RNA sequence: GCUAAACCUAGCCCCAAACCCCACCUUACUACCAAACCUUAGCCAAACCAUUUACAUAAAGUAUAGGCGAUAGAAAUUGAUGGCGCAAUAGAUAUAGUACCGCAAGGGAAAGAAAGCAUAAUAUAGCAAGGACUAACCCCUAUACCUUCUGCAUAAUGAAUUAACUAGAAAUAACUUUGCAAGGAGAGCCAAAGCUAAGACCCCCGAAACCAGACGAGCUACCUAAGAACAGCUAAAAGAGCACACCCGUCUAUGUAGCAAAAUAGUGGGAAGAUUUAUAGGUAGAGGCGACAAACCUACCGAGCCUGGUGAUAGCUGGUUGUCCAAGAUGAAUCUUAGUUCAACUUUAAAUUUGCCCACAGAACCCAAAUCCCCUUGUAAAUUUAACUGUUAGUCCAAAGAGGAACAGCUCUUUGGACACUAGGAAAAAACCUUGUAGAGAGAGUAAAAAAUUUAACA
RNA sequence: GCCUGUUUACCAAAAACAUCACCUCUAGCAUCACCAGUAUUAGAGGCACCGCCUUCCUUAAAUAGGGAUGGCUCCACGAGGGUUCAGCUGUCUCUUACUUUUAACCAGUGAAAUUGACCUGCCCGUGAAGAGGCGGGCAUAACACAGCAAGACGAGAAGACCCUAUGGAGCUUUAAUUUAUUAAUGCAAACACCUGCAUUAAAAAUUUCGGUUGGGGCGACCUCGGAGCAGAACCCAACCUCCGAGCAGUACAUGCUAAGACUUCACCAGUCAAAGCGAACCUUUGAUCCAAUAACUUGACCAACGGAACAAGUUACCCUAGGGAUAACAGCGCAAUCCUAUUCUAGAGUCCAUAUCAACAAUAGGGUUUACGACCUCGAUGUUGGAUCAGGACAUCCCGAUGGUGCAGCCGCUAUUAAAGGUUCGUUUGUUCAACGAUUAAAGUCCUACGUGAUCUGAGUUCAGACCGGAGUAAUCCAGGUCGGUUUCUAUCUACUUUAAUUCCUCCCUGUACGAAAGGACAAGAGAAAUAAGG
């Protein structure tokens, strides 16, 4: 412990302190770094090549409609909803090598990654995800435990309202009939032939999009999901059926 | 160290120190009116306008005069026998409007104690003579001086660098480039005391503003007051240093030349016995005699703007008033005959 | 009644002497006053510091000292020499390493 | 062979479970007469202090608060009988809240089943031993230990001695070893080889204090009620004289662990008064009371005592317990110089590649010794990465200087050496000289290493 | 000081406190003090009864004593503080005898502080600077018992005093921050009382006491920079020697970006800068937070200049924790100062260097003063004087023996040698000293922890009380004057406890030598005393 002084006392000052000279940790202006850190959206990054690599091993099947619960269920993803991830970012990294047909969901999406994917045939679409909803999505079966009627899926905040109705995006609440002349335009821009996935014999499961308000596929709000006897009870009273399609 | 004292000082601040120097020392040297001159300094000073030669000499005359001052120093020269400065009349506390720069581009006016002019009016100034001033370096003389002429050439020294600084900045602000870069203004920081050797029998015209107990200023600001307790040594060494710097400049101003000893104190001991002393001593230590220069005349021209100590034998002393706020002024010419 | 004088050194003086190798922009030496003038690929700063312009090998020489003729205090030290006389001061150069560039074959149209 | 030594259960600790005749508030333990509720403060941290701090899991030490600093800090949401205990200085304080101490509040025990001496004093000389020796001593060598210091035999601290008890608690990040591995983890968390688990690492005693709430005016200060005492003489209705009882405490001596935590003997002051004194009652702690001495308030009152906060705090002192080896030594800021943080140094582990020495060439004008730089060469180290304590306002010697007095075992800066490390020498000996890397030897060669000097006739 | 009284229980009994008397200020009034009172009353403060006006003497000697609203007047009193006549006395010169206690031995009973271990000597030297323990010498069988108090820096309280701590506490304030609480008012609120909110006070409450330097003062400094110390890469202190600055002038690309570098020995901060873009064609001070601005940007101090947001004096009434890392006495260094001795003659000395004295200096030696250093001791050692007892040096004051002399004799002056012996009593003063009185053969200079308080004393000084004078707003303070004021120790160890006189005067020689006289010897001897030692 040393000879003498505070340091042998065991009483030698705080960690920071400087004997007196203005700390360094102090002397340093204050300046915004981490101003509303907790409340800016995170999203998990999602690689075309981590795709690939789970569709090749057969964690994810593209067969189906990928969706934020498919990918936790192939464990490709992590999210952590307490910890502000609003959900999965499409991303560019190994676009050039990306040969999968699929389906996928995601909250958002690089050009180039929307490009990569509508080049293989497949289709993408950004949709939006509140906390709870995220919540629900990634870990369904803990909640169908909660005993809780599924609830709606909330609509984007204001901010996001734009990038979810811009049809570039693929936004899920964007118009449709734009859809189109958006892929026609990254068809061009990339130097690909836009395939019709209408000829596509899985052109329905490429199709199949969940209702902005829905967050299992064929899934409704306000049903109740009893795994114990595997059904699900379904609410009547027309107030209630109001209540979960609005 | 000794921490505990019987008794300690009364902890007097300057100011009222340099008033109880002054109340034992002047109450003696001029009876009766001690209390005029006394009031007088603790009073406000009158500042007189001093208009610059280098800019709208004419318009800044006819605003001061509009402004109801006139030139005192206009109406002087005539009986004595370019510069201005205007003064409110006897009684008269009306200030001068803050001097602004001009069209120009240099200011108008300075505003100095009118009382820190008479030695310039008094050194003679004839055209085509080199000026120094020995020590002079609050601004005021040097510029007076500077503004008497446009064929002439002056140089001034002051050990103290921020004086130095100081003369530079007024400078820039009323000299323009013209005569500022023109040999005809020569700066420099060296010590006077050494300035006999530095240039001997060089000028013509000096003039030897030694560091004084500048009493108005010492009543009135605490800062730097001359009067402090700690600094007793300085102002017992004062005279020296004064002595020394007369000398300086006898020594330096050519046979036959004229200087003009000045200093802002009332003190006897400051005024004639510094004058004195330095003749003796340049008269023995240098063999070099010097006559006292009467100015009398002077005087009289100008009772009118202030009032003046008679007693005073040799030199002229400007004692403050409250009719005319100008003086202190102690201002004595010596001729150096050899 | 000696007050102040405790300012510490300023820790100038040749920072590469002669022979080390010098990367661009390089301080090469900090002084006060010209102790060393600029040389070939040596540059001045506003404080009289000398930095290399160029990547090569410090070198120290003795040139012939001519000021430029709007520097009027040395212009006036000239003009009062004697007519053998020639100002001589200490000069840092980099010699440059490598070459400013070569060519390459980029396409075989 | 005495004193003594020893012993094992009396009980206790932490969990789990379970919700546990008569007398007596008057002076308590006495048979019987006409009214409660109301913020804690402060210590402490902030290195003072003044706002402030200080009375399931996960989200998360997050949002927030804050001399925006010390630090404080959510919620939405999630859903959840036993003993690697003690065994009579331990474990409860406990055989007992007893004895005992205190007016009181209050404090609060102990215990039951070797040392020291004696047998047998002692012999020149000496840290009490060691080398030895035929032999105890005699011979030679040898300046106790701890702590604090630049440096201690030091005439600096602590220790009579024995027994028992008595002092290093933990994170962040690392490293090591497993597991699994782009995933790990038994939800939450982390992840651009990570994640999970384990292993290793942060003392003891001590103030004066502050505040809360009690307890104290059986001493003492003053006061209230109702009592009592004051001979004799002199003087006459007395804050009168002398002088008993009584009260006090001037001076001296004695005593000073005492007869006494303020006494004794003599001497002395008052002794009908503002006197002394018994009894009961009152005033309570920032308060009372005070013919103000900072006097007194239960022997220690410039602010009582007890309990609690409290294991207060202490940059200050002291202490900090097995063996063995290894590496290891002299700037900046700071209410700061008795401390700390950073640097430098130091230790460990790791990476890879130059490191030191170093000639020539080279480094200024103004107005010496040397230094810097690096091809070789002698060498094997250096840098970087990770982690990290501790030392960090020293001494003397040689040298260049400054201050002082061209004093100081004086005070400063610089280069170097030595000391705080072994040994030999210079008498003893930190700092001068020789010399170092460790063991045994009843071998050998050496190193430094011993002061020298004696002196007045005269043509 | 009027008086009698009171007080620091346990170091102060006093001049301090009170006190009648007097003065000043405040109050016009009842049902719990004042007060069951009412201005001749009550409360508080000051002041001090009362009354009247505005160099000599003492001694022999005298640092003592007495006398030549304000200014005086002391009647009485006093364990107050000084001085004195006379007396008295063992206070003393100068101590002795006896009794009792204690004591020592015998018997019984039987502690305490203390204690590293000790097989515990002296001298010199050394050393953390004071040695029983180390070096060199000397001494040395072993043990009781009784004394002593020189040492064991002896034992007692983490002594006294001094310094430190971002340790306490007390006191005072024009230190800082508050007014919660009361008292006043004002504004609302209820129609005297009460609530809320403001302001001003009173009373208090909380908190702080920067740093470095300075012994005889009346402060200086604290940040940055230039020069020397520090000569030649860098770097280098100081109460070190000097100097300078808290910006200005300029322009308004004096813009934006960016390789690579420097760096005040850390960090913070601070510098330089190619290329590029854009216009054109510059030479020092300060952080964070916090505020203000829409922002760009800007501000206050933070000069104790790495910056507490806002806090001073004082403590001897003090306390705690420490410090010999830090003062005073003392020890130890040093020798500026001081003292001594030689060399030189300037010179004085009537001339005359050297009979004697001595300048400017030089060279040695000492460790007696005044200082300097901070090395030992702050985990019970005040200091000065005095008493007692002294050990030692000789640089000799007397006594002894000599040389010279400006020594005829006596006398001196000077020097060499000599440390065996000796070296007074009084007045003032606490005094060491000093002055004075009277002596003496002489009344020596010093060291010994300015020898010696476990032997004594406490007069000065030093602690708690109180005055005078002074400083301070006050609390308090003071190198000053004064009155008062607790001095413990039973001895374990070392050491020690029985080791051939000196002077003076008288006389003889002898009023002899010598000398003109005056004066006046030696050497030798006798007698008286006195002291010292031993009986
Ligand atoms: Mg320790
Ligand atoms: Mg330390
Ligand atoms: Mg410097
Ligand atoms: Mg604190
Ligand atoms: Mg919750
Ligand atoms: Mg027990
Ligand atoms: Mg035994
Ligand atoms: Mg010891
Ligand atoms: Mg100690
Ligand atoms: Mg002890
Ligand atoms: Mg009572
Ligand atoms: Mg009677
Ligand atoms: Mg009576
Ligand atoms: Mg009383
Ligand atoms: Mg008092
Ligand atoms: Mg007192
Ligand atoms: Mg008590
Ligand atoms: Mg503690
Ligand atoms: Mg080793
Ligand atoms: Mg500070
Ligand atoms: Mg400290
Ligand atoms: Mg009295
Ligand atoms: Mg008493
Ligand atoms: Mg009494
Ligand atoms: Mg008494
Ligand atoms: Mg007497
Ligand atoms: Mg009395
Ligand atoms: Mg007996
Ligand atoms: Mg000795
Ligand atoms: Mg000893
Ligand atoms: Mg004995
Ligand atoms: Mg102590
Ligand atoms: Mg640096
Ligand atoms: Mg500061
Ligand atoms: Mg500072
Ligand atoms: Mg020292
Ligand atoms: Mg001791
Ligand atoms: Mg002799
Ligand atoms: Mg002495
Ligand atoms: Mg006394
Ligand atoms: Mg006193
Ligand atoms: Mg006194
Ligand atoms: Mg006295
Ligand atoms: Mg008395
Ligand atoms: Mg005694
Ligand atoms: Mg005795």
């Amino acid at each position: 412990r040393g000879h003498k002084g505070e340091r042998q006392r065991g009483t030698r000052p705080r960690l920071g302190f400087e004997g007196g000279q203005t700390p360094f940790y102090i002397r340093i202006p204050k300046y915004g770094f981490n101003e509303g850190h907790s409340f800016r959206r995170q999203y998990k990054p999602l690689s075309l090549n981590r795709l690939q690599y789970l569709i090749d091993l057969g964690r994810v099947d593209p067969s189906q409609p990928i969706d934020l619960t498919q990918l936790v269920n192939g464990r490709g993803v992590t999210i952590q909803p307490l910890k502000r991830d609003y959900g999965v970012q499409l991303v560019e990294e190994g676009a050039d090598t990306f040969t999968a047909k699929v389906n996928i969901e995601v909250q958002l999406a690089s050009e180039l990654a929307i490009a990569a994917i509508e080049k293989n045939g497949g289709v993408v679409t950004t949709a939006f995800y509140d906390p709870r909803s995220l919540d629900i999505v990634c870990k369904p079966v803990p909640f169908f435990l909660r005993g809780q009627p599924i609830p709606k899926r909330m609509l984007p905040p204001e901010e996001l309202v734009p990038y979810y109705t811009d049809a570039k995006n693929r936004g899920y609440l964007a118009d449709p009939a734009k859809f189109p002349e958006a892929r026609l335009e990254l068809a061009r821009k990339y130097g690909y032939i836009l395939p019709d996935i209408t000829k596509d014999e899985l052109f329905k499961m490429l199709c199949t999009r969940k209702d902005p308000r829905q967050i299992f596929f064929g899934l409704a709000p306000g049903w109740v999901v009893n795994m114990a006897d595997k059904k699900i009870l379904k609410p009547t009273d027309e107030n209630l059926l109001k209540y979960y399609t609005s | 160290y000794k921490k505990k004292w019987a008794a300690t000082e009364p902890k007097f601040p300057a100011v009222r120190l340099a008033l109880q120097n002054f109340d034992m020392t002047y109450s003696v040297q001029f009876g009766d009116l001690w209390p005029s001159i006394r009031v007088s300094l603790l009073s406000e000073q009158k500042y007189g306008a001093l208009v610059n030669n280098f800019a709208a000499w004419d318009h800044v005359s006819a605003k001061l005069e509009q402004l109801s001052a006139k030139d005192f120093v206009n109406e002087a020269i005539s009986h004595w026998e370019n510069l201005r400065c205007f003064t409110f009349d006897r009684g008269d506390i009306s200030r001068f409007p803050p001097a602004r720069p001009g069209s120009l581009g240099v200011m108008e006016y300075y505003l100095m104690d009118a009382a820190s002019l008479l030695p310039v009016l008094a050194l003679g100034l004839q055209p085509g003579d080199i000026v120094l001033d020995l020590c002079a370096a609050p601004g005021g003389k040097t510029l007076a001086l500077l503004q008497t002429g446009c064929c002439r050439n002056l140089a001034a020294n002051d050990l103290s660098p921020s004086r130095i600084a100081r003369l530079q900045k007024i400078l820039h602000s009323y000299v323009p480039e013209e005569i500022r870069d023109g040999n005809q203004v020569r700066v420099t920081s060296w010590d006077g005391r050494k300035w006999g050797e530095l240039e001997g029998d060089t000028y013509d015209r000096v003039l030897v503003d030694v560091p004084c107990t500048t009493d108005r200023h010492s009543l009135h600001e605490e800062e730097n007051n001359i009067f402090k307790r700690s600094r007793k040594k300085e102002r017992q060494i004062l005279p020296v240093l004064q002595v020394q710097l007369l000398a300086a400049g006898l020594l330096a101003t050519k046979p036959g030349g004229h200087v003009v000893y000045s200093t802002c104190s009332l003190s006897h001991l400051q005024n004639e016995y510094v004058v004195q002393g330095a003749i003796e001593l340049l008269a023995n230590q240098y063999s070099i005699q010097v006559q006292v220069e009467d100015l009398t005349h002077f005087r009289r021209v100008f009772m009118d703007t202030f009032c003046f100590f008679s007693s005073c034998q040799v030199g002229e002393l400007v004692i403050p008033n409250l009719m005319a706020n100008f003086g202190p002024m102690y201002f004595c010419k010596m001729r150096r005959l050899t | 009644k000696n007050l102040g004088g405790k300012s510490s050194g300023r820790r100038q003086g040749i920072k590469k002497m002669e022979g080390h190798y010098v990367h661009a922009g390089n301080i090469i030496a900090t002084q006060r006053h010209f102790r060393w003038h600029p040389g070939a690929h040596v540059g001045v700063g506003k404080n009289k510091c000398l930095y290399a312009l160029e990547e090569g090998i410090v070198r120290y020489t003795k040139e012939v000292y001519v000021p430029h003729p709007r520097n009027t205090e040395a212009v006036d030290l000239i003009t009062r020499l004697p007519k053998g006389a020639v100002l001589y001061k200490t000069f840092v150069h980099v010699v440059p390493a490598k070459p400013e560039g070569t060519f390459k074959l980029v396409a075989m149209l």
